[PDB]
DNA sequence: GCGTCCTTCGGAAGAGATTCAGA
DNA sequence: TCTGAATCTCTTCCAGCACACATCAGGACGC
RNA sequence: GAUGUGUGCU
């Protein structure tokens, strides 16, 4: 049919062509009997008929005339649908300027003529004159002239001479205007010009200017001249009750300006008086502008109820426009919605449907039968006979509804998983039923939620619901290797109180057979579900190549595992029932029998663990009572141990010791210490608390206290709400995220007072307030995510190359948070990983890494394993399988063509949504650790302490005096075990080298409050502090000592900003002391908030504290307050204070001294030395004048910037930077992501590229092109005797790089529709319809899944 | 909102350096606002409306 | 008499392809005459052509070349 | 609440909202995605294609299902020749090529 | 009448209704007795008593 | 009952236009 | 006095679905 | 058809 969708300009000429009639006059339905008025915007004559196949007047009425046009008046007779096709236009006595090509900012006539947006309004809305053709005067041809000096004009130039004034006059400007004589002009500019500016707003000009000359364009088309107007059965005026008519906005504004132009039209024919046509034609354009785009301008126009009317804009751009609200999603038939409840006694591939909603459902389907078997003849009687819902249509029902089954989905469908396929069971009610097991995945509680079912009409759809949408084929997650059925909050309390044991029972120490012995006793009550039995079991094995071969034991197990293992499907080994089952456990559990066995065999017993957890729960009877919760007799020892330390604090900072922000922050430290200390407490008295005789002497075993058991088994619980209810509520946050200085002590089970409830009302004010009002900008997260990536998806097999990220094991600060294990698996080697068996290969250079792997590779002790990354892929227009690895909801390799950019991003996307409406579920504490400033190193082993540089204290001991340090602990092998973080200005008991003992305090510091200090001691002289000026100085009389704080940018008197305090270190003699390594002097700066209790000249020793300036680390640190973090790396935000990187390798020293600020230039030894690079004096530099420095060394200190981290060390750096950062801060909330996803929205980063040299190329020289284009005309290059064009990898923000994608459409869709559509008509672009959301819109298979075939067969066949 | 004298902060966000700005308000019942504020120059600039 | 379709997959490779395929033999079977391999037990005609993918008795090969041997003997059929 | 075949909008020809209105679900922005996930392009296409957009292709898998043959014929949508006649009331000229 | 789910307690902290439960069913218990007291008539003393 | 008509009040960030300073 | 860096100023965005109720559609002025 | 208010689940 189509390929492709092209945008420009419309001509007069071509809009006449859309045109049909000539509307001029404002006359809708006649407010009678209704029909269109003679030349109205709802004429026959113009657009078409009224009622299908008849005429206007009434002379013809049947298909039998169609053709013909008739003669009273003059309509045509032919189908009545096409009132929606033909478009009528307006003859504009006066033309008037297109606003979207007049306030784009980029103003495109701003900017086409070099005069500013000012001056054009100006002359437009007639304020002032302008000239053309200047001629033989000194009047230029782009002049501003008001009233007066156009009157002089006038007067002492009345030849000639012309100067026009309006839209008149723009338009003479721009049909006067030489695109080839500008555009070589510019060209010899920017080839004259030397500054950077002129050279950006001229190179602009010239990309506008060969946009024009480019297409068939031209610059005076962007002037209106002729105004089309909407065909009308796309603005119906319905009659509604009575004899009004609808409100319709797009009416009002074409009346309003056929007004406007009849009236002008009629002064023009009476030659009115100049200024009354020149306020008319001001009131004409006003009135086009306000049609075109409403609000726009300076006052947006209200029909009623002052309310802001919408124009041709806001229904194409914006939440309610067309292509969000009509395009890339609709209201769709075959539909159903109503409540869910439970019914367990259902499977994974079966739901409940309404025995109602099916037969309104399956209604076609029912007729179709009908009409099949001969029970009715036509479709009105089977009708009739549906709507008598007779007994055969029950009968037949049943049939339809066998083997087809429906999409059910919820309201919010974060995930992929939101919409699952299940087959219909009919049942009675009005409910539809819904298997929990799959009630984790889709979040739906049944606390009174709403789903929707949908019914696949066509054959491939109920294929696909079959094959692809079925619950049973979607037991594991998209977002890691984890199973996404997992039971919970009934079935794991069942096994947990199932597969446990205490020391008594009906019978203990009997032993049996196997597991149906054991079932027949509990089923007896001759021996109790907690024995400690020795049964004798058949646990089968496959250690052959897919042989089950057989084994016999009499192992020690309880009688209630010994019930469980009869479910086990054969081939698993009994070690994994022979605990305490919890959550984790289960989930494990299905995990590896999914592993060994597969699909089958893992969800029959899903089911299986499903009745059996259910039974055994019911026949538990784990109630919950008053006497459960047990208030620990130690907790008000606690908080008076609190209480007593933060009346410490009180005397701490009402002395001076201390500020309010840093009580502030001790506070909440000492509090949240007592919280934790409360909470462990209870957590011990209620989980071993127990005494039982085993027939002699009391002994003590785990507790079977019901709060205990849910809050162990991890069925619905955690410490946070158990926690709550006995002990210790703790403290909680305000809705900003600040933390409340007062934590209640109270606990729900023995009461709160009227005053802590009105405190706990901020943390549950707080929950709600933050799920409501701040899931929004994570919603908008998850959207420009999917946006970004919907056009990745896979398309080759393997793009055979060598490229690939480093992958290490992180660890960050404590003990191993991901390994190895979880951080490689399910994704291809990029080359011959080296054992340490060194000189020999262990894993083949292309094998996808399974978890037999993974175990060879945690045998072997490896390290470092060279892995494929999909950033790092070498195909075109989507990435091979190789680079991505596996599916990660199958155990395979990723099958070749399927869309992993909405997968990526919307894995990526709801954690943040889900867990930020999540945090309400805890109440409202503020779960804020204790912030531990002490380093207890557990493991034995050496220490490796990388980039630190360290001082002597006046102790002795070490003080490290650098910001990126970090204390690793490394084992006696030599592979790597712990890494911790040491802050600014620590002392170490300890060093490098030395074998660390397990279990000894290496490193102490102050949490708040991180000292600046020195390295040579000496007298210090208080230099550029002047008291008022810069500094607050508070001095006591009797002592007469000086602690003072310092001021900020902010509060600083405005003159003295050029004052900038620091404190310089002098000898006796007053002379300048030296750094040791560089003869500079020590001149240590100063922040804001730095209090110093020191006098000057004081006699010091050498590495010593100096200052102090708080942190202020408050916070709740939740996913609501602690996520726009991953905005600011997706959207790559520069940070406030980057930290100058090395752009090149070489000597660093400095060049000239103080231009403004400090200056330093890097010299390589044997290339050319141009670079040059100005350094603010905010910061000291971490190089001196005689080293040598590498690209990528960090010269000062702060935040790396997501540009010069690409650009410099590379693309595998700063993907490896984003990863990790992300990493931190989901793992921060327990959330487990597997890093593709993230590398895919990396990789989706970096498409744009800046060309260095054009090369033999046909690129410009700074021009912004894909990446991929690049890639092929190198590679294309390369294959002849040319050389390619040198690049570099730009790295734009998610939503700077969606806006720019080749495919207007998208980018239009996505946000600022009038900036894109605008952009996309300038240049004359033509969309490929590559996409997924352009055939979204379009409507056609996309090339993402099983449309991917298709989609080649009709892309090869041309 | 109380008719009357307001005298907000508007602190932080604004002019990217911390910079306290003070706005006095005067809400009526009825009529015109006659809202004072400063400027980061320490001018005193006065906005009706 | 369907749950899941992992043999299937077994079977042909790409779980997309399988799609296409069952899709066709299904609308082959459904809207012609043509007769099922295997003896139907009161199923819609997506698990029969399922059913027909997991035995291995059909694939993309068979159907095609059973077709273009179709068209063959039809159109030498005209004489 | 459940619906058949039924009533349709005016101004783009699509199904109600509501159900005081014979009106269906609304298989929304962020519901698409989840079927490009699973990449089932097929089902995506009958949900915004043919079952609530067009008119021909509307009424023709109509009989379709009511004939015994189960397959779509997919047209074009209707609310893209209403977003493209909207913007062709601009100044902008939006076409679809050969 | 209504057979419950214990894990809604926990997890949203709403203790308070298992003290209502207790409290309803010592009022029900109370009910019960005097309802026993009633339905073979005793004098008004034991009753009052009660 | 007909019938025709001419208030302010968000805030986080990006971009494009001014001002500053500074050598 | 030209030209970068800082500041001023204008525009864009802000979750999804569903349900219920109400009003409203020129309303002012002449006939 | 659009606005206004209230409400449910996230
Ligand atoms: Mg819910
Ligand atoms: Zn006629
Ligand atoms: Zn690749």
């Amino acid at each position: 049919e189509f390929d492709a969708i092209k945008i420009a300009l419309a001509s007069p000429d071509m809009i006449r062509s859309w045109s049909f009639g000539e509307v001029k006059k404002p006359e809708t339905i006649n407010y009678r009997t209704f029909k269109p008025e003679r030349d109205g915007l709802f004429c026959a004559r113009i657009f078409g008929p009224v009622k299908d196949y008849e005429c206007l007047c009434g002379k013809y009425k049947r298909l039998k005339h169609r053709g013909v046009i008739c003669e009273k008046c003059g309509v045509e007779v032919t189908q009545t649908k096409v009132r929606r096709e033909r478009m009528g236009h307006i003859e504009l006595a006066s033309p008037t300027a297109h606003i979207w090509f007049l306030k784009s900012l980029p103003s495109r006539i701003g900017l086409l003529l070099d005069m500013p947006l000012r001056d054009i309004e100006r002359v437009l809305y007639f304020e002032s004159y302008v000239v053309i053709e200047g001629g033989m005067t000194n009047l230029e041809r782009q002049q501003i002239l008001t009233e007066e000096q156009y009157l002089d004009a006038l007067e002492e130039f009345g030849d000639e001479f012309d100067a026009k004034m309006g839209a008149e006059a723009i338009q003479a400007l721009l049909k006067s205007m030489d695109l080839e004589q500008e555009c070589e002009q510019l060209r010899e500019e920017l080839n004259e010009t030397n500054s950077e500016t002129k050279r950006k707003k001229l190179t602009k000009r010239i990309k506008l200017l060969e946009a024009f000359v480019q297409s068939g364009n031209k610059p005076e088309w962007m002037i209106l001249t002729v105004l089309p107007v909407l065909p009308p059965d796309l603005r119906p005026l319905v009659p509604l009750d009575g004899g009004r008519f609808a409100t319709s906005d797009l009416n009002d504004l074409y009346r309003r300006v056929i007004n406007r132009n009849n009236r002008l039209k009629r002064l023009l024919d009476l030659a009115a008086p100049d200024i009354i046509v020149r306020n008319e034609k001001r009131m004409l354009q006003e009135a086009v502008d306000a049609l075109l785009d409403n609000g726009r301008r300076g006052r947006a126009i209200t029909g009623s109820n002052k309310r802001p009317l919408k124009s041709l804009a806001d229904m194409i751009k914006g939440k309610q426009g067309r292509f969000r609200q009509n395009l890339l999603g609709k209201r769709v038939d075959y539909s159903g919605r109503s409540v869910i409840t439970v019914g367990p006694y259902l499977r994974l591939h079966q739901c409940g449907l309404p025995k109602k909603m099916a037969l309104e459902l399956f209604k076609p389907f029912i007729y179709g039968k009908l009409e099949l078997r001969g029970l009715a003849t036509t479709i009105k009687a089977a009708k009739k006979m549906v709507e008598r819902e007779e007994a055969v249509v029950w009968d037949i029902l049943d049939e339809v509804i066998r083997e087809h089954p429906v999409l059910l989905n919820r309201a919010p469908t974060l995930h992929r998983l939101g919409i699952q396929a299940f087959e219909p069971v009919l049942i009675e009610g009005k409910a539809i039923q819904l298997h929990p097991l799959v009630c984790a995945a889709y979040n739906a509680d049944f606390d009174g939620d709403q789903m929707a079912v949908h019914v696949p009409l066509t054959l491939e759809a109920q294929l696909e619901a079959r094959a692809l949408m079925m619950s049973t084929n979607n037991i594991l997650s998209p977002a890691n290797g984890e199973p996404i059925i997992v039971p919970s909050q009934d079935v794991v309390l069942g096994l947990y109180y199932m597969t446990r044991d205490c020391v008594n029972a009906k019978g203990e120490g009997m032993v049996l057979t196997g597991p149906k012995e054991a079932e027949r006793l509990y089923r007896s009550g001759l021996a109790s579900l907690h024995a400690r039995v020795k049964v004798r079991i058949t646990e089968y094995e496959k250690d052959a190549n897919g042989e089950l071969v057989a084994k016999t034991s009499l192992k020690d197990t309880t009688v209630g595992r010994a019930i469980l293992w009869m479910i086990v499907p054969k081939g698993l080994p009994y070690s994994i029932v022979n605990q305490a089952l919890g959550k984790k456990a289960i989930s494990k559990m299905l995990n590896t029998c999914y592993r060994i066995l597969g699909l089958k065999p893992t969800v029959i017993f899903a089911d299986q663990i499903m009745y059996t957890g259910f039974a055994y729960a019911a026949r538990s009877g784990a109630s919950v009572g008053i006497d459960d919760m047990v208030i620990p007799e130690k907790k008000h020892e606690i908080i008076s141990e609190a209480e007593a330390e933060v009346a410490e604090i009180q005397e701490q900072f009402q002395s001076g010791l201390v500020t309010a922000g840093e009580r502030y922050n001790k506070v909440i430290d000492i509090w949240a210490a007592a919280n934790d200390r409360v909470s462990k407490a209870m957590m011990d008295n209620l989980q071993t608390e127990t005494v039982i005789n085993r027939d002699g002497q009391e002994e003590k075993q785990v507790s079977f206290n019901s709060i205990y058991m849910m809050a162990d088994s991890g069925a619905r619980g955690s410490a946070a709400q158990i926690r709550q209810l006995a002990g210790m509520r703790g403290l909680m946050a305000k809705p900003d995220g600040s933390i409340i200085e007062t934590p209640i002590t109270a606990n729900f089970r023995e009461g709160l007072n009227v005053l802590q409830y009105f405190i706990s009302t901020h943390g549950a004010r707080k929950g709600l307030a933050d799920t409501a009002l701040k899931t929004a900008n994570s919603g908008y997260l998850t959207r420009r995510l999917v946006d970004v990536a919907q056009d990745l998806v896979v398309t080759e097999d393997d793009c055979g190359t060598h490229e690939g990220i480093m992958m290490t094991p992180v660890i960050e600060g404590g003990d191993v948070k991901e390994p190895l294990r979880d951080r490689v698996l399910g994704r291809v080697t990029a080359e011959d990983v080296l054992k340490p068996g060194t000189a020999d290969i262990l894993v083949p250079r292309n094998t996808l890494l399974h978890e037999q792997w993974c175990d060879l590779l945690e045998e072997n002790s490896v390290d470092a394993v060279k892995v494929r990354s999909v950033v790092s892929c070498d195909t075109d227009f989507g990435v091979c399988a190789h680079c991505y690895g596996r599916d990660l909801a199958r155990g395979h390799i990723i099958n070749k063509g399927e869309a992993i950019g909405v997968i990526a991003a919307q894995s990526i996307g709801e954690p943040g949504t889900q867990l930020t409406m999540r945090t309400f579920h805890i109440g409202g504490a503020a779960s804020r650790a204790a912030a531990e400033s002490s380093i207890q190193v557990k493991n034995k082993g050496s220490i490796k302490l990388s980039n630190v540089k360290s001082v002597v204290n006046s102790s002795g001991k070490l003080v490290i005096t650098s910001r990126n340090t970090e204390l690793k602990l490394i084992d006696e092998f030599g592979r790597t075990k712990e890494s911790y973080k040491v802050p600014y200005g620590a002392v170490l008991a300890k060093g490098d080298g030395e074998q660390v003992a397990g279990g000894e305090t290496v490193a102490n510091w102050d949490p708040h409050t991180m000292p600046v200090i020195t390295e040579v001691s000496g007298f210090v002289r208080f230099t550029d502090m002047i008291d008022g000026q810069t500094i607050t100085r508070q001095t006591d009389e009797l002592t007469g000592l000086s602690s003072l704080v310092v001021l900020d940018s902010a509060e600083r008197t405005a003159g003295g900003k050029d004052l900038r305090p620091a404190l310089k270190i002098v000898d006796a003699q007053g002379n300048d002391v030296l750094i040791p390594g560089t003869d500079m002097p020590a001149q240590y700066f100063l922040p804001g908030k730095a209090i110093v209790q020191l006098e000057d000249g004081v006699q010091i020793s050498s590495g010593d504290t100096l200052a102090r300036i708080p942190q202020e680390s408050g916070g709740t640190k939740d996913i609501t307050g602690g996520l726009p973090r991953v905005a600011d790396l997706f959207e790559a935000r520069r940070p406030k204070e980057p930290a100058i990187l090395a752009e090149i390798s070489g000597i660093v020293s400095f060049g000239k001294e103080t231009k403004g600020k400090r200056r330093l230039v890097i010299t390589p030894v044997d290339g050319s030395d141009p670079y040059e690079e100005m350094i603010p004096k905010w910061r000291q530099l971490n190089v001196f004048e005689g080293e040598r420095v590498e690209r990528g060394d960090v010269i000062s200190d702060g935040p790396e910037a997501p540009h010069d981290i690409l650009r410099l060390r590379g693309v595998h750096a700063v993907t490896r930077y984003i990863v990790n950062e992300v990493q931190d801060v989901y793992r921060l909330q327990g959330v487990k992501i597997n890093d593709k996803h993230i590398e895919v929205i990396v990789r989706q980063m970096l498409r744009k590229a800046t060309i260095v040299n054009a090369g033999s190329s046909d690129f410009l020289e700074g021009e912004q092109v894909e990446y991929s284009r690049v890639k092929i005309a190198n590679r294309e290059l390369e294959a002849n005797g040319k050389v390619g064009a040198t690049y570099s990898r730009d790295l734009l923000g998610i939503t700077k790089a969606s806006l720019a994608t080749e495919s207007f459409i998208s980018a239009a869709s996505f946000q600022e529709t009038t900036r894109v559509l605008t952009e996309a008509a300038v240049a004359g672009k033509r969309d490929e319809l590559r996409g997924l959301k352009e055939n979204v819109i379009v409507g056609r298979l996309i090339p993402a899944g099983t449309g991917y075939a298709y989609h080649q067969d009709r892309m090869r066949r041309r | 909102r109380s008719p009357g004298v307001f005298f907000d902060s508007d602190k932080g966000k604004t002019h990217s350096s911390g910079k306290v700005l003070y706005n006095a308000r005067i809400i009526p019942y009825r009529g015109s606002w006659l809202d004072f504020e400063f400027d980061p120059k320490d001018n005193l600039f006065v906005r009706i409306d | 008499a369907r749950v899941t379709v992992q043999d299937a997959v077994e079977k042909i490779g790409n779980r997309f392809d399988l799609v296409l395929v069952a899709a066709r033999r299904a609308r082959q079977m459904q809207v012609g005459g043509k007769d099922p391999l295997v003896p139907e037990e009161n199923d819609k005609t997506t698990v029969i052509a399922l059913r027909e993918i997991e035995e291995g008795l059909i694939n993309n090969q068979i159907l095609d070349v059973r077709e273009r041997q179709e068209q063959q003997e039809q159109e030498a059929a005209e004489l | 609440h459940a619906r058949s075949t039924g009533s349709y909008s005016l101004v783009t020809q699509q199904p109600l909202g509501g159900k005081a209105q014979f009106g269906g679900q609304r298989f929304g922005e962020m519901e698409v995605w989840a079927l490009e996930a699973y990449g089932a392009a097929y089902t995506l296409q009958e949900m915004l294609t043919v079952k609530s957009d067009d008119v021909n292709g509307r009424t023709k898998m109509y009989k379709n299902i009511v004939d015994g043959n189960h397959q779509m014929e997919p047209g074009m949508p209707e609310s893209f020749n209403v977003l493209l006649k909207e913007i062709r009331s601009l100044g902008i000229n939006i076409e679809l090529e050969d | 009448d209504i057979v419950l789910n214990p894990l809604g307690v926990p997890s949203r902290m709403n203790i308070g209704q298992i003290l209502e439960t207790h409290l309803g069913m010592a009022a029900k218990g109370i009910g019960d007795k005097i309802n026993a007291m009633l339905k073979q008539q005793q004098e008004v003393a034991k009753l009052r008593e009660f």
